[PDB]
């Protein structure tokens, strides 16, 4: 990526650190933040057996797909819009991801861009 | 040793045969091939003797360099992917002697008549002794090259393992 | 052509 | 030519060139067609390291 | 058995890549004789061989044939819905 | 990998039985209408290898590719990854070229027969294992992991660019 | 560059006495002598019904083979590992462990009737 | 080897052919190229891309949080 | 489950069978490539059928049939691993072990050991499934070692020459 | 130009390019002949006893016969305790034990140390 | 290996094929029993790309020790029958 070039050939001050991110707290901006609208519960997710790394906010709709998967057998093709869905919420949440790296990108310029002002005059 | 002719001979073989390697197309080797000849003709009748040898031995330096590093091996040759692949279904014949008679019973014919060699050998076998006997040196034999038969009947000296020697293809 | 092919005794 | 008398029990046995069997002519009628080796002719100290199963140590391109 | 072999007068460098190798030697002073113990593999069957690229093309033509069916096909049954 | 590797192989074997145990490149060529048979299944092997999208090895090399770029990894472990994915083309472009295009190099006499039925059923279910067995595998494994769909335009497409290249 | 003529006879007599062995390799017609084998009666009835290759013949012949395999190879191996798994393996504690089936929301246990709840409400994506 | 068919083999010359062989191989090759075209037709978002990759830059401050530099 | 684990232990039981037979010599020569080659063929089969119960609902289970060892705390037992890493390998591995037996009938039709041949590439295939089913390690470091031993076997199998045995 | 051949103990200088066989002269002509008549006086010792017909056994090789005791039970009587000698016998024999001991007596040391202090974590360590 | 086997009129009939092919060589005048160096008037480096024809007309080689000692085609025929066991 582009930003490869920016944290290591360049200033790395301004660059975000991907093993420390976040850094500023959540509030700093947005007066007020909705919280991650969990629609699956532990039991459901705990007796569909996901593999741990798939028990994230997209869950509940990779619950209905691998139902719609088993009830369609020996239908392979079938359960397409239902594959979909799931690739669409995993689409959304690395978006999300990929605006909390730009969310740090930004803030961090401000620590670079207010902080000449308050050294440079004094 | 091998005389000033057998070296360049052979480097002229190596040199053709890793060219082709190199070449691979036909038409182009067929061209490189020609050019390679005219360098072999330019002093294909040399006098000096020294000079010849320098000729020589300077062609070896620049057919090292450019050997080819992976050159082009028939199967069957020293190296080769097929080379020695058959040694283990090459038997000798003396393993013939040990067969039980139930399975000598199964090949009456071929066993009649490897009975007639056997006897051919051993009459012929006293025979080549003494032709060998008288016409060796007082001392000894200077080279390994045997002498044929010189009487009507007779059998070249030491013939039975070079006559009855295994197939190439033996199964 | 239906050779002969010598092989070590298997009778044993 | 022996080994030098260094006291290691070489004694008297030849040392002969410390060359492969791979590096001998595959096309004479060797005896040993396998080990590339004459009936009487001495064999070297290491001859069992030297078969063509074991170190090479015929010429190299590079 | 007893393979029969082709007549030998027929191999000719002419008309062949093997001829262009004679003319570049005829430039020089130098010929080329066993020019024609290769001919063999100019001629016949062996002439005029596909390229890399119409290699990996092979069966496009027939298969490009059966894909615009299909697809015609399939637009004429999702027509009824 | 198991489907169309083997046939690679088994293409090799018909090849080298039809010469008489010439395994060199060097003295083939000139096979492409000779064995017509053999010919198609090594150009179908070599698109498989080489990851020519929809066939079986398009389903899990390029998956892999993709993974690879879009993951907190080793640098040059990738750039390593992508060149050698430049070479795929370059050595299964080479037995094409030097086993089935040009003029033949092989003797004089040589029986280039294949159609004996056991090598053609053998070398044709492979065939059409390396064309459709990497699709319907994966539509029907179920899923364990959380698949890289969405990515920079240079790094969904790095496997074609790099393979036609 | 060439045979000496002492070499020349030697390899003539050489060649003359190894052709005349590589004959002698070839078997005659009777050759090899087989002793009598007890022919099976059922390999008889197949010998004469394929004296003509007919298509319809072999396909016979064909599926006979394969019902046999069918039989000493799937059927009575199946009915041992089922008897042995049945009553021997699956008969002590922890041999054969089953992964517990995957329940989603919506389904029904047949052991007990149960029916678990749906899950909440999908807000909405559309895309 | 052994069965199929007994082709006669011809010295410098182009190999004999049967008809089968022919056959088949070409319908293969056929094969493939309609499969590689119809998976290209209806699942081309497989090899070019299935989701739009968004533009960091073009996101507001405003949907990001990033107050004001003043305050 | 009765059919999952009775239809999964027949595939390894298959390939076995034409060993058993080659010992007591319970079988007629000339016909054990095509023997061999036919094993595989309803191994392929057979496997198939664990594998769609798998593929339907995500079937696995873990067979510990035999108790051979107990090493005061620790037991060992041959056991088999039916899960994802077994119901797709095994098809696709007998699949072209099919495929490869039948073009080894015709490459290597000339060959006066063409019965060793099919045994040796048999036996290789059972360590192999051995191998990918085992549930322990020392069970699979059974497979992990046989199948060394059967592919020296089988590079040497021109044992005449030098290169081979090297 | 041609950059020289730098030989090796595994990579042999190539016949094509040694010296010694360009330098053809009288004395070496004779020395390939000589030793010719040796290979062939044997080459015909060996044949009339591999061609007899009457012979079934082993043709005693004296050169294997040489080659097996002096790699056996001719080492001991041409060893001299030297310098030579003593300083690799007791590198190679002595100092792989002494090598190995401190190697084995430190770690078991250190690991004991652990145990007794009760920091090596030996939870599910019931094998041993 | 499945490779028709070779006869003896079949190696004659090809070794002169090829020597035929030969441009060097004037085929009215070419027999058996033409000695290459004076029946034909050719240098033995001529000589050393006749062999290396043969064997690539028959796909084996010939060594040099036994290649620099064959000057007519008729030996040619005994070598190539002598090595591939060809009896008639
Ligand atoms: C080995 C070869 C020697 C075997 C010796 C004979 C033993 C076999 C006979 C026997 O044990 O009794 C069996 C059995 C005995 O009754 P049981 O109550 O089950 O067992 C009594 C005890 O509980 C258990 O009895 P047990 O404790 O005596 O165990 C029996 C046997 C058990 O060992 C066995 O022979 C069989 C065990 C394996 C069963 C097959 C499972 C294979 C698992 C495959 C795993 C995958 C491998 C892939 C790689 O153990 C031994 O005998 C070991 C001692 C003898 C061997 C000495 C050491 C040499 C070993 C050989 C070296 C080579 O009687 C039967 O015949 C049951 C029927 C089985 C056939 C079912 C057919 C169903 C279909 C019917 C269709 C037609 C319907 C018509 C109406
Ligand atoms: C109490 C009532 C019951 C009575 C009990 C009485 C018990 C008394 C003892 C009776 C024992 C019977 C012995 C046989 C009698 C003679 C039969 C006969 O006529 O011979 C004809 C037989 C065939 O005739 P031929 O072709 O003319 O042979 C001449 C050639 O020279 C032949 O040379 P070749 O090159 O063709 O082959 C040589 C070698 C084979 O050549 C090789 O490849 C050598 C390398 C093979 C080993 C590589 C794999 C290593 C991994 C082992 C895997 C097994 C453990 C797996 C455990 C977990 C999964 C179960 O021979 C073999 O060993 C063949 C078997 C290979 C091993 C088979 C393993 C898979 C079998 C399936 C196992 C699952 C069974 C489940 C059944 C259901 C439960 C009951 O000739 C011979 O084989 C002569 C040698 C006989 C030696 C027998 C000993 C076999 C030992 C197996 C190999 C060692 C494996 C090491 C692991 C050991 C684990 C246990
Ligand atoms: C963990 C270390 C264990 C110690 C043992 C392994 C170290 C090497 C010492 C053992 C090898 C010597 C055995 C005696 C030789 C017997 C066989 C023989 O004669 O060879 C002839 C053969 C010659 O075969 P060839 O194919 O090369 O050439 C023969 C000639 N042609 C090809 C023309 C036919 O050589 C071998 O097969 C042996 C090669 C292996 C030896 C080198 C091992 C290198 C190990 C990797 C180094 C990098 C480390 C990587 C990480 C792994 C280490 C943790
Ligand atoms: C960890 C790696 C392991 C390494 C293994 C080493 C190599 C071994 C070679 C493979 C051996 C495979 C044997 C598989 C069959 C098991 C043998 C058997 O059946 O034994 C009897 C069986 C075992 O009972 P169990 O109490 O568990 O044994 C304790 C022994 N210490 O209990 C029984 O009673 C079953 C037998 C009766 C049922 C048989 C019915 C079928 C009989 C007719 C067909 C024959
Ligand atoms: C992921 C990576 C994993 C690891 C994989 C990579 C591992 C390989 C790493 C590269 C290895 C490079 C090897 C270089 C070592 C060469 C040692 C050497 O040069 O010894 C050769 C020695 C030459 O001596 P001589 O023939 O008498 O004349 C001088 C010729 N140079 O002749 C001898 O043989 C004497 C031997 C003396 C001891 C040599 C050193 C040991
Ligand atoms: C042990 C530490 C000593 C190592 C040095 C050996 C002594 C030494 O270097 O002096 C050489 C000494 C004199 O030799 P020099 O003067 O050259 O000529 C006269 C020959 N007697 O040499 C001698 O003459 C006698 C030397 C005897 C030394 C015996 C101790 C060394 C032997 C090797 C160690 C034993 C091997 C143990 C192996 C066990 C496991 C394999
Ligand atoms: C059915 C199969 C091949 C048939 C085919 O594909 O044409 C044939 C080929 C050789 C046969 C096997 C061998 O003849 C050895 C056994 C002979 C007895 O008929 C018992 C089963 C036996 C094990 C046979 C089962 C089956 O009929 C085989 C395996
Ligand atoms: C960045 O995401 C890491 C990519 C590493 C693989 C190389 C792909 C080519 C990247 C070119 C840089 C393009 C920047 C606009």
């Amino acid at each position: 990526g582009a930003h490869l070039a920016r944290r290591y050939l360049g200033d790395a001050s301004v660059e975000p650190d991907p093993l420390r991110m976040p850094t500023f707290p959540p509030d700093y901006g947005f007066p007020e933040r909705k919280e991650r609208e969990m629609v699956a519960t532990q039991q459901e997710m705990n007796d569909a057996q996901l593999v741990l790394q798939q028990r994230d906010y997209c869950a509940h709709y990779l619950i209905r797909f691998l139902k719609c998967k088993r009830d369609s057998f020996p239908n392979f093709l079938a359960c397409k819009h239902e594959r979909h869905d799931w690739d669409y919420c995993e689409h959304l949440d690395y978006v999300k991801r990929m605006k909390e790296f730009e969310r740090e990108r930004r803030l961090l310029q401000r620590k670079k861009r207010r902080e000449q002002r308050e050294a440079d005059m004094a | 040793y091998l005389t000033h002719q057998q070296k360049v001979l052979r480097l002229y073989k190596r040199a053709l045969r890793h060219l082709e390697s190199w070449c691979i197309h036909r038409d182009k080797y067929r061209y490189f091939a020609c050019l390679l000849r005219a360098r072999f003709d330019e002093h294909k009748n040399e006098k000096d003797m020294v000079k010849a040898t320098q000729l020589l031995r300077e062609a070896e330096e620049e057919f090292w360099h450019g050997q080819h590093p992976q050159p082009y091996i028939f199967p069957e040759s020293p190296g080769g992917t097929s080379y020695e692949r058959y040694e283990c279904y090459k038997v000798p014949e003396w393993c013939l002697d040990d067969w039980h008679p139930s399975e000598k019973a199964m090949y009456p014919d071929y066993f009649a008549k490897r009975e007639q060699w056997k006897k051919l050998r051993r009459e012929s076998w006293e025979r080549e002794v003494k032709q060998l006997q008288e016409e060796t040196p007082v001392g000894g034999p200077r080279t390994e090259a045997l002498p044929p038969a010189r009487k009507q009947g007779d059998l070249p000296p030491l013939w039975w393992h070079i006559v009855t020697r295994p197939r190439e293809r033996p199964m | 052509k239906r050779l002969f092919i010598i092989k070590p005794s298997g009778f044993y | 030519e022996p080994y030098p008398d260094d006291g290691t029990g070489y004694g008297d046995y030849p040392k002969l060139p410390d060359r492969s069997q791979q590096e001998r002519d595959p096309w004479y009628d060797w005896d040993h067609p396998d080990l590339r080796l004459n009936w009487g002719e001495p064999m070297h100290w290491d001859l069992d390291m030297y078969i063509r199963n074991r170190v090479d140590t015929s010429p190299t391109p590079v | 058995s007893k393979m029969e072999l082709p007549d030998y007068k027929q191999w000719k460098i002419e008309g062949t890549p093997l001829e262009t190798v004679q003319e570049k030697l005829a430039a020089r002073g130098l010929r080329d004789p066993w020019g024609r113990n290769e001919a063999w593999r100019y001629m016949g069957g062996f002439a005029n061989n596909v390229s890399f690229v119409g290699a990996l093309l092979k069966g496009f033509k027939w298969g490009f044939a059966a894909f615009v069916v299909a697809i015609g096909a399939e637009y004429y049954l999702e027509s009824q819905k | 990998h198991a489907f169309f590797k083997a046939m690679l192989f088994m293409c090799s074997g018909s090849i080298i039985h039809s010469l008489n145990d010439e395994q060199d490149i060097r003295k083939m060529g000139g096979l492409f209408k000779a064995m017509p048979f053999t010919t198609t299944a090594l150009i179908v092997g070599s698109l498989a290898l080489t990851g020519m999208p929809f066939l079986t090895g398009f389903y899990s090399k390029d998956l892999i590719i993709e993974a690879a770029n879009t993951s907190y990894t080793n640098a040059w472990a990738l750039l390593m990854t992508l060149i050698a994915t430049s070479f795929t083309a370059i050595y299964s472009t080479r037995i094409i070229f030097f086993a089935l295009l040009g003029q033949p190099r092989f003797p004089t006499l040589v029986n280039i027969n294949e159609n004996n039925p056991l090598l053609i059923n053998s070398i044709k279910r492979l065939l059409i294992g390396s064309l459709f067995a990497g699709y319907i595998i994966s539509n029907n494994i179920p899923p364990t992991t959380i698949p890289q769909m969405t990515m920079p335009y240079y790094l969904k497409t790095t496997a074609l660019i790099v393979t036609i290249l | 560059s060439g045979y000496t003529p002492e070499e020349k006879l030697r390899l003539q007599q050489l060649r003359e006495l190894r052709r005349r062995w590589l004959k002698d390799q070839e078997l005659s017609p009777r050759e090899p002598v087989l002793p009598p084998q007890r022919v099976s009666p059922v390999e008889r009835f197949w010998n004469k019904f394929l004296q003509d290759g007919a298509l319809w013949k072999n396909v016979i012949y064909k599926t006979y083979r394969h019902s046999i395999f069918a039989f000493t190879h799937v059927l009575i191996p199946v009915w041992i590992i089922h008897y042995y798994l049945k009553y021997h393996v699956t008969t002590k504690p922890y041999t054969i462990v089953e992964k517990k089936p995957r329940i989603f929301p919506g389904d029904t246990i047949l052991e007990t009737g149960e029916v678990i709840p749906p899950m909440k409400e999908f807000p909405d994506q559309h895309h | 080897a052994g069965g199929g068919a007994h082709i006669e083999p011809r010295y410098r010359q182009f190999p004999q052919l049967t008809r089968s062989q022919v056959i088949q191989a070409e319908f293969f090759s056929a094969t493939m190229w309609f499969w590689i075209l119809w998976r290209f037709w209806h699942d081309s978002d497989a090899v070019l891309g299935h989701f739009p990759y968004p533009d960091p830059s073009q996101w507001t401050d405003e949907e990001l949080g990033i107050p004001p530099d003043d305050e | 489950m009765n059919m999952f684990s009775s239809l999964s232990l027949v595939t390894l039981l298959l390939l076995t069978m034409p060993i058993m037979m080659m010992s007591f010599n319970t079988y007629k020569p000339s016909n054990y490539p095509l023997y061999v080659k036919t094993a595989i063929s309803y191994a392929f089969i057979t496997s198939m059928i664990p594998t769609m119960m798998f593929i339907h609902s995500g079937q696995e289970l873990i067979i510990s049939n035999w108790h051979w060892l107990t090493i005061q705390t620790l037991k060992l037992s041959l056991s088999f691993k039916m899960d994802y890493f077994s119901m797709m390998f095994i098809p696709v591995a007998l699949f072209v072990t099919w495929s490869i037996m039948e073009f080894s009938m015709w490459y290597m039709y000339s060959d006066p050991n063409i019965n060793k041949f099919f045994k040796y590439l048999l036996l290789f295939l059972i360590t192999m499934l051995i191998l990918v089913t085992a549930n322990n390690l020392f069970q699979l470091f059974i497979g992990w070692e046989g199948v060394g031993i059967m592919s020296f076997l089988l590079i040497g199998w021109w044992y005449g020459r030098a290169d081979a045995n090297t | 130009s041609f950059p020289k051949y730098e030989a090796s103990r595994l990579s042999s200088l190539p016949t094509t390019l040694d010296p010694a066989e360009y330098d053809i002269s009288s004395e070496t002509r004779k020395a390939q002949a000589e030793r010719l008549a040796i290979r062939s006086r044997l080459k015909r010792e060996y044949q009339l006893q591999y061609y007899d017909p009457s012979r079934r056994g082993v043709i005693e090789d004296p050169a294997l016969v040489r080659w097996t005791y002096a790699r056996s039970a001719n080492i001991y009587p041409n060893f001299r305790p030297n310098t030579k000698t003593s300083l690799l016998g007791a590198l190679f024999g002595i100092g792989p034990l002494v090598f190995w001991y401190y190697v084995f007596k430190t770690d078991r040391d250190r690991k004991e140390k652990l145990i007794q202090e009760g920091k090596l974590d030996r939870t599910f360590n019931i094998s041993y | 290996s499945d490779a028709p086997p070779l006869t003896l009129e079949g190696i004659k009939d090809r070794v002169l094929y090829v020597l035929k092919l030969y441009d060097k060589i004037d085929p009215e005048k070419l027999s058996v029993n033409s000695h290459f160096m004076k029946d034909l008037g050719l240098d033995s480096l001529d000589q050393v790309e006749i062999i290396m024809a043969m064997e690539d007309e028959f796909g084996f080689e010939i060594p040099d020790i036994d290649a620099e000692k064959l000057m007519c085609p008729q030996e040619i025929v005994d070598y190539i029958a002598d090595k591939k066991d060809v009896y008639e």
